[PDB]
């Protein structure tokens, strides 16, 4: 989508494998501002907005 | 900008009490090994206050 109409996907009621997303080398920027990238597979959240 | 004061942003493990780490070895922040060379998910551990 465009940036004025960014698509919001609600991630909920599922188990999320952030290690596959983090170990991918195609991403040129992986910056977190409230959590740690290596502790995403350990913590639990109510829902994720993408 | 006074950039002479630095803190250890990245380390593999927590320190002991009264433990000092001055080792300027590279950190592996991803699955890819760094081999002492900066790159993708390879960051210097010491970053300066702005």
């Amino acid at each position: 989508a465009s940036v004025y109409a960014w698509n919001r996907k609600r991630i909920s009621n599922c188990v999320a494998d952030y290690s596959v997303l983090y170990n991918s080398a195609s991403f040129s920027t992986f910056k977190c501002y409230g959590v740690s990238p290596t502790k995403l597979n350990d913590l639990c959240f109510t829902n994720v907005y993408a | 900008g006074n950039y002479n004061y630095l803190y250890r942003l990245f380390r593999k493990s927590n320190l002991k009490p009264f433990e000092r780490d001055i080792s300027t070895e590279i950190y592996q922040a991803g699955s890819t090994p760094c081999n002492g060379v900066k790159g993708f998910n390879c960051y210097f551990p010491l970053q300066s206050y702005g």
